[PDB]
């Protein structure tokens, strides 16, 4: 392995991902949900980074 | 002695009367608002407007 | 302020609340002081 393999996994795995919403604009005729969507939460722990 | 208590009726008055800041006035234009239960839909409430 | 105190236009409650609260103290400052000041400058001038 190489540090840069290093950098490269922990900007990829630990990121924040935008996803949208469930019922965005402009809708269909006939809607009644306007949830929302998480997708991915940056590392918290030291043990989620382990 | 009489005019005395024409004094003391003052605070008896201060009471009585609240305080406020500035009146409401007519301006001839208003405003309405819409709120509805969380999770609902753009149809739902322009029906309800 | 005759006119101000009874008005229901724009602006009404501003132009209500100064004549009433102006003519209100004025009525009884005219009509009571005339009978009064002179009694108030016999007691002070005496003490």
């Amino acid at each position: 392995l190489t540090p840069v393999d290093v950098i490269t996994a922990i900007k990829a795995q630990n990121a924040q991902v935008a996803a949208g919403q469930l019922g965005g604009t402009p809708p269909v005729k006939g809607q009644q949900l306007n949830a929302s969507i998480i997708a991915q939460t940056r590392l918290t722990s030291t043990e989620e980074f382990g | 002695v009489l005019y005395l208590i024409i004094v003391v009726g003052m605070a008896y008055l201060f009471v009585r009367l609240p305080s406020s800041f500035l009146p409401d006035e007519d301006q001839g234009v208003f405003m309405t608002m819409v709120q509805l239960p969380a999770g609902a839909t753009q149809e739902r409430t322009q029906k309800v407007l | 302020v005759m006119p101000l105190v009874i008005s229901t236009g724009a602006g009404s409650g501003a132009q209500n609340a100064v004549g009433t609260g102006v003519m209100g103290g004025m009525v009884t400052a005219t009509v009571l002081a005339i009978f009064f000041v002179p009694v108030f400058f016999v007691v002070v001038r005496r003490r």
